[PDB]
């Protein structure tokens, strides 16, 4: 039978500075369209978009992932767990016209990396060479996690993504960005105080704030805080589990380690299912707009 | 500036931390009542950071624009996790809104 091997072919005649022009184009529009989602910005939605495309991977048959970038097709475009990601898609649509040489897999992945760095997050090395694939390789619906589950569902789903407990608790710290939307997923409320600033508040307000299991306007049960915060069940289960809590408390008292652990885990997340040759260059580390004088 | 659009900016990018009223809610950030002369911070039991306490700076219109353009650049090590008002039109719209609610 053998599994699928997705080899990474770098774009013909494309250097580090060429992808840096795509980063700057993304990072600038993040600054221009500042009023989106009540002045949250496209920052958070571009991170979630990057994860969902990398979350369809399955290490058992090497299907899905960010390699093919098959989000252009209507199959995985209208998944019930993908509602609201169209805004990040049409956010990158004019950018894909400005640089028609880039692959959709690289654009979708670069958008999430760009958002984390521009939201004052850790630098995330990034590789190129993702290739576009036809429609018959579009992953089916349901390869993404459910919001109303337990910590056992958390650990079991991320084994399919080949990520241990430390990498999972790291990637969850990104959920302090943005907001849940009733019209999209059935949960309402913001995640944290800084909507578009990458901090370890996800671990702080989870251990410091007081949470009560309330009921929203969609008959769904969510954990609400006394300060206005809210998470979904699959999230709050991290403290119900003792092994996750030992990592939650570590990231809450030491942000520097949460930043270093997030980069490796989030880069691994975006590179899952991609076979790189030995001629491939070192992963790029782009410059943020602030480091470029802006 | 425009004091009516500054109500929108403050409700979307500041109200989840600060409240310009009369009490001392201190949600995440300190209260911003009477921002005319405070230099570094205020003494109300609110645990500030030694970042803004250093080298007292009077809160004037011209220097808060520097603070709201890039917070950590203006004060290295500040606990305020904020992206910044990268535009000057809405930076004048917001500071106009603050000064009217400090009586
Ligand atoms: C938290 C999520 C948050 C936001 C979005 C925000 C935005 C605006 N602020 Fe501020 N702020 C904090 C939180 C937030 N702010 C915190 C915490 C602090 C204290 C940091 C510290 O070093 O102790 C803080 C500070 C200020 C200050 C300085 C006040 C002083 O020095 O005494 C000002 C002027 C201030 C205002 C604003 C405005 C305006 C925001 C957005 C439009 N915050
Ligand atoms: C089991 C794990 C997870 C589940 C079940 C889950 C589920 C959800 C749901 C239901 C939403 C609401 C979307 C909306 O209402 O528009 C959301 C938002 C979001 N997710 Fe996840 N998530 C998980 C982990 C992650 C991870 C690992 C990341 C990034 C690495 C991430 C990034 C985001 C972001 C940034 C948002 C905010 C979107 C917005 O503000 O529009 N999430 N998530």
């Amino acid at each position: 039978t053998t599994p699928l091997v997705h080899v990474a072919s770098v774009e013909k005649g494309r250097s580090y500075e060429d992808f840096q022009k795509v980063y700057n184009a993304i990072a600038l529009k993040l600054r221009e369209d500042d009023e989106y989602d009540n002045y949250i910005g496209y920052g958070p939605v571009l991170v979630r978009l990057a994860w969902h495309i990398s979350g369809t991977w399955d290490k058992h048959d090497n299907t899905g992932g960010s390699y093919g970038g098959t989000y252009r097709f209507k199959k995985e475009f209208n998944d019930p767990s993908n509602a609201g990601l169209q805004n990040g898609f049409k956010f990158l649509e004019p950018i894909h016209k400005e640089f028609p040489w880039i692959s959709s897999g690289d654009l979708f992945s670069l958008g999430g990396v760009t958002a984390v760095q521009e939201m004052q997050g850790p630098k995330i090395p990034w590789r190129c060479g993702r290739v576009d694939t036809p429609e018959d390789t579009t992953p089916d619906n349901g390869r993404l996690p459910d919001a109303d589950k337990d910590a056992g569902y958390v650990r079991t789903f991320f084994q399919r993504l080949n990520m241990n407990d430390r990498e999972v608790v790291a990637l969850m710290g990104a959920h302090a960005l943005g907001k849940t939307h009733l019209k999209n997923s059935g949960y309402e409320g913001p995640y944290g105080a800084a909507n578009n600033v990458f901090t370890n508040e996800f671990y702080l307000n989870l251990l410091n704030e007081d949470w009560k299991l309330e009921k929203n306007d969609a008959n769904n049960e969510q954990w609400d805080s006394k300060s206005g915060y809210m998470m979904h069940p699959t999230d709050y289960s991290l403290i119900q589990d003792p092994k996750y809590l030992s990592i939650v408390k570590e990231y809450a008292n030491d942000q520097d380690k949460f930043f270093k652990d997030f980069s490796k885990a989030f880069e691994k997340l975006l590179e899952n299912g991609i076979t790189f040759p030995k001629d491939a260059p070192s992963p790029f580390i782009f410059k943020t707009l602030e480091e470029q004088g802006l | 500036g425009s004091a009516k659009k500054g109500a929108t900016l403050f409700k979307t990018r500041c109200l989840q931390c600060h409240t310009v009223e009369k009490g001392g809610p201190h949600k995440v950030g300190p209260n911003l009542h009477g921002i005319f002369g405070r230099h570094s911070g205020q003494a109300e039991g609110y645990s500030y950071t030694d970042a803004n306490i250093k080298k007292n700076v009077l809160w004037d219109e011209n220097n808060m624009s520097e603070y709201l353009t890039n917070p950590k650049k203006y004060i290295p090590g500040t606990k305020m996790a904020f992206g910044g008002l990268k535009k000057e039109k809405d930076r004048n719209d917001l500071i106009t809104y603050l000064k009217k609610a400090c009586e």
